[PDB]
């Protein structure tokens, strides 16, 4: 896996160049709201349980066809399974925002998950509708937004940040 | 690309864990130390070609013996590719110091870097001699700051001591 | 036990390293957050009698059933022994506290509680209230500076959380 | 294992104690000696093929029986067996003197090396031989008064730390 | 689907054997304690809903607080899913008794549950209560014949030993 | 694996449905003929070598070319694997026999032979002219009619479970 | 492991004789009893969970130095350890009662057990505290005399039974 | 030693379970057919001798050519120990009889049986005529019960099973 600046140089070393002034600033401005991104991650993680719950929850309050015989949240053990997979989409997108980069979401989450879930018969329209509820659960968060609890964090403007973790979201809701 | 982020994180996923208070205090010291690896990376980085010719002549100084007929430097091709290699290596320090972790120096240069030299009959003291000149070169305040010295000699001396 | 220097050395070790920067920028980040965490844990560990003592109330006050005879607080050396258990959370957080990672909840009273609790009838629900109440009565700048109550706070989530 | 502060945790924790402030300033002294420490760290691994190579050819400049026929440096894959050990070790002592305490020390690398040498025949006064040549290859880098080279760091007293690292060579040379 | 049939046919499948004695002796049993754990299945087939009913309102009767705003008994819609829980169990008990062992309990209801109910904060206790309770409320010769009182009743202590 | 049972409740799960009062009488059925089934897994396994290499000389018998080089039971290797194998479908159809159910015939053995053997270069036109011989040997001993070989039972009509272990053997002639 | 019938066979065979008319009246008695010795069986796994947590709490309740730091039923980790043992042994004794023999017990138990304890610090005098308290939970359930909970069996002299069940729990108090 | 209990119990001993129903209706089988092994076994261990003598006798009857010079019964000493062998084998199907399963066949005489027959040229049809013989003479009502003639002639098959 990469992080930002891995990313960067990834990106420059296939020029074969020295990394560019230009690119030197963008990763100081990824320092300079450094702790902004540490209180992200810290705004997640300390809600995952109500995070994947929510989702879950939601997911099949808006279809019950999912826990009637048949669908794939029916016995206990199908419903623990997909608390779990919830559970482990969020961690790797926590890992996404904490690194910068998208790579560790992609390489040791997304890539084949489309297939092992068409094989198992777990329906995607709704494993998204769970992701999708998740990225809202998520970037309210981190805006500092949810109704039901806030976090007290200092004032400022964390908007490219909670579009960040909304665009890992959506790679996973893309992947399958 | 090995470094503290990527460390931390897959040492967490390793255990299925979401990140917790020492994986955000690993990345609040990259962001302490963050402001001198970057201004050596900027230094390196802004006079690339001036320390690799330095680096080059020094060695060639030190193995005269280098540009006898089956040497490593017994034609104008061959001379220029060594200059080439100590500049894809100090490359890889900007990288390094650009990251925060010896991972690019790790997987782009050191990897095969034995078996290569074993092979096309580079010895490795002479790398080592192009790198301690550079290492030892550098002044403070002149050059960069004291701990900008710090990180650059540091990146060096890794990628010295994987040459013994 | 879990924590930024044990985390990164036994990432060295596991790959037969020595410590490179990464490690080092790793425990520099423990010097940063170092002075907040320490107060924290020096607040809690100056007033944890008060703590102990309003949370388990709190407890006991959301779900008075528990006082009937067959639950887990239907004899006061039972009660006694909950407000002691939670004594031995707080403790622990400290701990977390003061190593800078969870190490020391994750050993010493996450491992074995679920299965331990089930088998003594101790609803999971009643240590999440004490725990809440306690995250929730915080207050900054009273109780401690805010980088603190972060810390603290985040401890109390990661122990909460642990019960879901 | 544990470092500085689970060492502290871990004596508070015998008494069922919250840490007292007595222990919560010597950590903060730790603390305020961190950089210092780093630079001791960086001093160590940044001529670690030096002290190694240093140590075991004066091993064997003391004693060249070493490498005379049935010597335990006598054929090239001895000799490079105690390099490997002589860089093992030094890399746990450089573990310790990071983390503040001797414990991965002690129970990743000193646990049965006695045995172990017992077994294979591995000459214990010369062990320690190069151990304590090592000792004071870097307690002189620490302290930064190595002969043929030196290393930029601010004017201080570093000698806690030398200590520190001679203290985890001797444990070394005891468990042997 | 764990049974006697299944129990002994894997393990002679596991060393690659035909069946023999120990295996037909086996289905023999079968046979023999087959015509009252098919009593026991038939009875709770015939008054499922009777017994389902007996047993939510006993757990809502043991646990009132569960009615609570918060609790998992704050809404008709959540009270409904309880009993509808309830009869989940009963049917695979139901199941049980047919197959002959706790195969269907153990897939179909056991495996996920413990995290489930962790996860939607459903109290384990409220799950005994309905089960300790239809258990204790069986009749004998009332409601079934004594050897099937016996393979109903193991079947309940069975659920209920996997709550603790 | 499933068996009678788990079968009727697998089927009976599919609609949220306890066991249905037909389904109690079919099983107790079932079960009124337990030791007819035992006595017909007795007289298969009871046999089980005379029906194996009956079955496999026949193939050879009417098809010699399988022994020519070449041919699939050619060197004493090949030849050895092939009553391997039909000893193996033999077990797994005695499985079923006692099961009731082909679950088991299916799950582990059948599932993927037909790629196995394509891949292998095992004739499957002979496979099942072994399993239909063996068909004929087992429905001969259970219905107690073999000609050098008679099991004393007591006198009744087994021709539900002889048509049982025909249905099993042709599920193994589809399978390829 | 053996039973009582291969326990008897094991006896005949060390003097290369068929099996005794008398050892066959005797297994004809065991046999007689089946039914009482799978109630006795059915009591103890169906209180369990009771008979476990009743025995360790015990255990703490007559010495609370075991959760004393330094004690072996400590923390949560230590606590759960010691309930998994006692859930374990009363296990291998629910096999040794449904056997009729304790061969599974010393066997697949026992051996080497006292060994583990003495290594992990594991107090032995506590462990069979517990280990008789379970005796005395397990042989009121045979007997059907436990206090809080009857067990509908019919009505008989089950004494052989319980003695049968104490003996197996005093080889565990024996084997450390 | 395989049978019935056995196989149950490790296979739940594999598993970490108590027993459940599938186990005590298995060993209940075992209670329902205990009566006619006991009986074929208790029949077998009456008569022993007759039965080893005259299959040893049917054996060297269908084979003469055993008794040449250089065969397995070219002295008295050896022809002695064929009717030896001859009677282990039926000791251990008494025993088979009595465990209810074929445990005591398949350690003590089955294992090593191949190489030990192959190394001393020792005809694998001789015992299987020997078996084969006494399966054949034995008579119903006469010789005992039509459920223990199954058991008997069970265990035989099963012996001549393993020396095709
Ligand atoms: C994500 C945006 C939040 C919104 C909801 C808002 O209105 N204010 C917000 C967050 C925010 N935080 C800072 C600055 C800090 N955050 C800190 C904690 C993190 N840094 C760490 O090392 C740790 C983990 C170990 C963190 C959790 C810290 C320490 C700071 C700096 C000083 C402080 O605020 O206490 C800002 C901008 C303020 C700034 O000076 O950068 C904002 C907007
Ligand atoms: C070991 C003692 C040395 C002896 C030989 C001496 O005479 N001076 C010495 C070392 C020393 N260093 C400091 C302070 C710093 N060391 C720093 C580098 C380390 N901190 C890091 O984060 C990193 C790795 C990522 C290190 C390698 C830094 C940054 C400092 C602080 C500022 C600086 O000096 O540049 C001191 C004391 C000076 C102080 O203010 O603490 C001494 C004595
Ligand atoms: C498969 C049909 C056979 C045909 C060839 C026939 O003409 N008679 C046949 C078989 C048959 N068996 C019974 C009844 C029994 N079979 C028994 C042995 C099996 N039960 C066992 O427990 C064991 C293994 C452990 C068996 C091998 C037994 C004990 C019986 C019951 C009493 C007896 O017959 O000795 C019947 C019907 C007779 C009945 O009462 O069910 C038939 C037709
Ligand atoms: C352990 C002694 C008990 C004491 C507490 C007592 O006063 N009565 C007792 C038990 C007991 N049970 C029987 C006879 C039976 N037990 C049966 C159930 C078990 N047999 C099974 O197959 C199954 C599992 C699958 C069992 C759990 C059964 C079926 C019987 C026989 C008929 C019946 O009682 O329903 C006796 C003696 C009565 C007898 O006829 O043997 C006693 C004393
Ligand atoms: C070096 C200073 C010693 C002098 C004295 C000498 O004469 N020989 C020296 C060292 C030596 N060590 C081995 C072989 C082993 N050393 C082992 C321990 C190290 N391996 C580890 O992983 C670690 C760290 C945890 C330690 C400290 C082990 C194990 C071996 C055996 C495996 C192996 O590589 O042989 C030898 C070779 C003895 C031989 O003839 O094989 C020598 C000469
Ligand atoms: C319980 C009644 C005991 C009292 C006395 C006490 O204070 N601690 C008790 C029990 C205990 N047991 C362990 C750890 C182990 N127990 C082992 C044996 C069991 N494991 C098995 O598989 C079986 C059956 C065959 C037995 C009987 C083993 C092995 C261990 C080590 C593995 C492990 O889980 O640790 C402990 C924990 C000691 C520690 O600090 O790790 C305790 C407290
Ligand atoms: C059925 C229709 C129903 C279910 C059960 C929920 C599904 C849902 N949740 C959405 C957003 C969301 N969830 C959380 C976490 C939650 N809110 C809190 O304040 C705390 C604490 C928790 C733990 C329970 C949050 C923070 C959010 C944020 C957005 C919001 O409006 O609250 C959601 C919206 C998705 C969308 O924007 O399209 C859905 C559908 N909600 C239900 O209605
Ligand atoms: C044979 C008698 C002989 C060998 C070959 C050496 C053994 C030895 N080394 C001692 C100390 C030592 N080694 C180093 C590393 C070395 N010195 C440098 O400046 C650099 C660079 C290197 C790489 C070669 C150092 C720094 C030291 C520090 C102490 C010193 O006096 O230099 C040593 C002393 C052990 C003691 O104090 O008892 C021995 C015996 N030395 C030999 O003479
Ligand atoms: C070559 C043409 C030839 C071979 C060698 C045989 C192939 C064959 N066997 C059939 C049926 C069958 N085999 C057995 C087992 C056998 N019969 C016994 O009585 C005993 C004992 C044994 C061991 C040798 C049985 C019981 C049967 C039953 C049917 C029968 O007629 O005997 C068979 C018929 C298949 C069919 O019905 O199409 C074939 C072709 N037979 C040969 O002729
Ligand atoms: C502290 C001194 C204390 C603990 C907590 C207990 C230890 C103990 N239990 C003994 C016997 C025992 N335990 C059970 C299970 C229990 N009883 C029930 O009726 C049901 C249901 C349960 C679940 C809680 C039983 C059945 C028994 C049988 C004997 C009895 O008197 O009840 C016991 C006696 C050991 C002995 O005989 O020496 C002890 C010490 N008991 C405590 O007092
Ligand atoms: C990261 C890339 C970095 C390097 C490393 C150095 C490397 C370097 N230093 C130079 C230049 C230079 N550097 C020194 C050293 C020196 N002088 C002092 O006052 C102190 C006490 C001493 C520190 C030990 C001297 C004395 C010279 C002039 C001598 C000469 O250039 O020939 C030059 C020649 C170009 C020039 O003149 O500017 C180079 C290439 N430059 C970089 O950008
Ligand atoms: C780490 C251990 C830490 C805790 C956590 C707290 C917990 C705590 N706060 C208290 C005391 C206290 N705290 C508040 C909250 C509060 N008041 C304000 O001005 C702001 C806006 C609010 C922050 C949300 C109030 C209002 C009181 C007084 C009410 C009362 O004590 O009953 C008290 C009672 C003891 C006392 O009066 O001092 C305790 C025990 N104390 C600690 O040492
Ligand atoms: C497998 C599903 C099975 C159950 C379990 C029970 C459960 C049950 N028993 C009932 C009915 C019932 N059962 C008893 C118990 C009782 N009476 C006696 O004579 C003996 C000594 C006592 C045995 C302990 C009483 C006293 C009543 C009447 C009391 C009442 O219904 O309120 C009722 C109410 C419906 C009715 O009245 O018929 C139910 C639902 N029924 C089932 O079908
Ligand atoms: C488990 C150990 C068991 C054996 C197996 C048999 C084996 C056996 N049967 C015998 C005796 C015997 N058995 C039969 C068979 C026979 N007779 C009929 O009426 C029916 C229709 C036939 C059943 C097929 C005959 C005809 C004889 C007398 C012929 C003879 O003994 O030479 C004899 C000779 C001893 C004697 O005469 O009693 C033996 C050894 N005995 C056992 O104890």
């Amino acid at each position: 896996m990469l992080d930002a600046f891995s990313r960067v140089v990834v990106n420059s070393d296939s020029k074969a160049a020295y990394v560019g002034g230009s690119d030197l600033q963008a990763l100081k401005t990824f320092i300079a709201d450094g702790n902004k991104r540490l209180d992200a991650v810290n705004s997640i993680v300390s809600n995952a349980s109500c995070i994947v719950s929510d989702a879950v929850s939601g997911m099949i309050c808006e279809n019950p066809g999912l826990i009637a015989p048949g669908g794939n949240c029916y016995t206990n053990r199908r419903m623990a399974a997909c608390l779990r997979d919830g559970e482990i989409i969020l961690r790797y997108t926590s890992y996404a925002l904490l690194a910068g980069d998208s790579s560790v979401l992609e390489d040791r989450c997304l890539n084949g998950l489309k297939e092992t879930y068409i094989a198992l018969g777990v329906p995607t329209n709704s494993s998204v509708r769970a992701v999708s509820i998740m990225k809202s659960a998520a970037v309210a968060f981190i805006s500092n937004t949810a109704s039901q609890r806030k976090m007290a964090t200092t004032d400022g403007d964390c908007s490219a940040l909670s579009s960040e973790v909304a665009s890992y979201c959506d790679k996973v809701a893309a992947a399958i | 690309m090995k470094s503290v982020i990527t460390t931390t994180i897959s040492a967490a996923d390793a255990a299925g864990r979401f990140p917790s208070s020492s994986d955000l205090e690993s990345v609040q010291g990259n962001i302490q130390r963050a402001a001198s690896r970057l201004e050596a990376a900027e230094k390196l980085a802004g006079n690339h070609e001036a320390v690799v010719k330095e680096a080059g002549d020094a060695c060639f100084a030190k193995y005269s013996y280098l540009k006898n007929p089956g040497e490593a430097g017994d034609s104008q091709e061959k001379i220029n590719k060594c200059y080439r290699d100590i500049d894809h290596y100090m490359r890889l320090i900007n990288y390094s110091l650009v990251v925060g972790g010896t991972g690019p120096l790790d997987e782009w240069c050191i990897a095969g870097a034995r078996e290569v030299y074993r092979t096309l009959n580079l010895p490795s003291s002479s790398y080592v001699a192009a790198f301690v000149f550079t290492r030892d070169r550098l002044c403070v305040p002149r050059d960069m700051s004291a701990q900008a010295g710090v990180e650059y000699g540091a990146a060096l001396d890794y990628v010295i001591n994987s040459l013994c």
